[PDB]
């Protein structure tokens, strides 16, 4: 699931979690968001919600990176950001 | 666990 949000003034609108020691998920060291601001990038755009992962951003893999790298790739941002979000499905 | 704003 990929969204292409303009890097505007303000910013992102939001927050996430991500890496070992800093997981939002137990068993899953991806970015996930877990508090989104009114009027921001994800919450006007509709398309991100809380509970989603960050597969990748910007050619970079936000899955098995720490929480530095989860808030530098989301930082890194200029024009644009093409944000890709992985569908939680598992076998077990 | 750790959640920082972006």
């Amino acid at each position: 699931m990929e969204i292409k949000l303009i890097k505007g003034p303000k910013g992102l609108g939001f927050s996430i979690a991500g890496g070992v020691g800093n997981q939002h998920i137990p068993g899953d060291n991806s970015i996930y968001v877990t508090k989104i601001i009114e009027g921001g990038a994800a919450h006007k755009d509709g398309k991100l919600q809380i509970g989603d992962k960050l597969l990748a951003v910007n050619n970079v893999c936000l899955e098995e990176v720490t929480h530095e790298e989860a808030v530098t790739a989301l930082k890194n941002t200029s024009d644009f950001v093409y944000l890709k979000v992985a569908k939680p499905t598992g076998s077990h | 666990r750790r959640e920082t704003q972006v």
